[PDB]
């Protein structure tokens, strides 16, 4: 069963997180639908799952806070998060758990998981930069530069690079915002006769760039 | 109330491997095992103490006992390289996690790292702002140490270097940033990024033009 999350990548302190996760087959009705999240430093917690039907089950600690939705319809859940505070910032994943119960609970087929940063800082789109090379193979790059917040895919050539391709993990520098590069290794002879495009989608400002990088 | 598994946990390749979860109690509670990889989310390796799902090799056991459940991982592998986690419920009686346990397959082969340098590129010049990139990559295990140079110079401040990360080819990465202003840049016969790993070190040039 496949399993895909959507929401905000970036939520403001105090508000309320809104989160969505879509479910394809399964079918629904086999399956509790739960939610858990994972804080980037490290840790991994449990905040509630529901059912269909409608009824609940959330993290002691986190009810009177934590709500989760469902519409059979759309074949989607969600959840809301409260007044959010700034320790929330975590990875959050939909999950199945199956029915019955399943007493011995365990959580089969995870989404991909959806970083959700709360700052009373702004989004910022990426300023992207080529790494252009020159000069038996050769290595050409972009520099998403200067964003906020993460994550930002890096694909190339609409993801018909997926050979001698590398994306780096960001960096947190000085500005107090991210930054990050992504690399690739190819045939020099080729350059000059060929045309290589970075791809990069950052969400959370819904800015979507594709740089061009042509030798020196 | 958590559950308790040590954070870190060191083999060869070949050996077994042992990860201990402990609450008090369990074996009268079920105890199921996740295995995540780096930047992928978690994938379901061991439920119902000692089952595993379609899709996991017979290298992949789990048991469970008294106040400890544990896994078992006969023959471990370079594939074997992720965090481990525990699950139960304890006590009242939502569900928990484990801690977190660190596997490492180590006495793998070394690799001298291919280190690449970007000057700035044309855009960011003509945007009064430059930085210079050194790429790390290919290059096994990941304790480096970054410093860079102006002519013969060693740059000072404006530097920033990422934390080495895993890739695919079951090695490391890393990245190193120089911050700079155009005319540090074209106001110099060159800039440099030298990166020590061990004893090896290697080091990289580029010059404005």
């Amino acid at each position: 069963v496949q399993l895909q999350e959507s929401g905000p990548g970036l939520v403001k302190p105090s508000e309320t997180l809104s989160l969505t996760c879509t479910v394809s087959g399964g079918s629904i009705s086999s399956y509790y639908w739960s939610w858990i999240r994972q804080p980037p430093g490290k840790g991994l917690e449990w905040i509630g799952y529901i059912y269909y039907s409608g009824s609940t089950n959330y993290n002691p600690s986190l009810k009177s806070r934590v709500t989760i939705s469902v519409d059979t319809s759309k074949n989607q859940f969600s959840l809301k998060l409260s007044s959010v505070t700034a320790a929330d910032t975590a990875v959050y994943y939909c999950a199945s758990l199956p029915r019955g119960q399943l007493v011995n609970a365990y959580f089969d087929y995870w989404g991909q998981g959806t970083l959700v940063t709360v700052s009373s800082a702004s989004t910022k789109g990426p300023s992207v930069f080529p790494l252009a090379p020159s000069s038996g193979t050769a290595a050409l790059g972009c520099l998403v530069k200067d964003y906020f917040p993460e994550p930002v895919t890096v694909s190339w050539n609409s993801g018909a690079l997926t050979s001698g391709v590398h994306t780096f993990p960001a960096v947190l520098q000085s500005s107090g915002l991210y930054s990050l590069s992504s690399v690739v290794t190819v045939p020099s002879s080729s350059l000059g006769t060929q045309t290589y495009i970075c791809n990069v989608n950052h969400k959370p400002s819904n800015t979507k760039v594709d740089k061009r990088v042509e030798p020196k | 109330y958590e559950l308790t598994q040590p954070p870190s946990v060191s083999v060869s390749p070949g050996q077994t491997a042992s990860i201990t979860c402990s609450g008090d109690k369990l074996g009268d509670k079920y105890a199921c095992w996740y295995q995540q990889k780096p930047g992928q989310s978690p994938v379901l390796v061991i439920y119902q103490d000692s089952k595993r799902p379609s899709g996991i090799p017979e290298r992949f056991s789990g048991s469970n006992s008294g106040n400890t459940a544990t896994l078992t991982i006969s023959g471990t592998q370079a594939m074997d390289e992720a965090d481990y986690y525990c699950q139960a419920w304890d006590s009242f009686s939502t569900f928990v996690f484990g801690t977190g346990t660190k596997v490492t397959v180590l006495g793998q082969p070394k690799a001298a790292p291919s280190v690449t340098l970007f000057p700035p590129s044309s855009e960011e010049l003509q945007a009064n702002k430059a930085t210079l990139v050194c790429l790390i990559s290919d290059f096994y295990p990941g304790a480096v140490t970054v410093a860079w140079k102006a002519d013969s110079s060693p740059v000072k401040a404006g530097v920033e270097t990422t934390t080495p990360s895993k890739q695919s080819n079951n090695k490391y990465a890393a990245s190193s940033y120089l911050s700079l202003t155009p005319e540090q840049w074209k106001s110099h016969r060159s800039y440099s990024c030298q990166v020590t790993h061990e004893g090896s070190t290697v080091e990289k040039t580029v010059a404005p033009t």
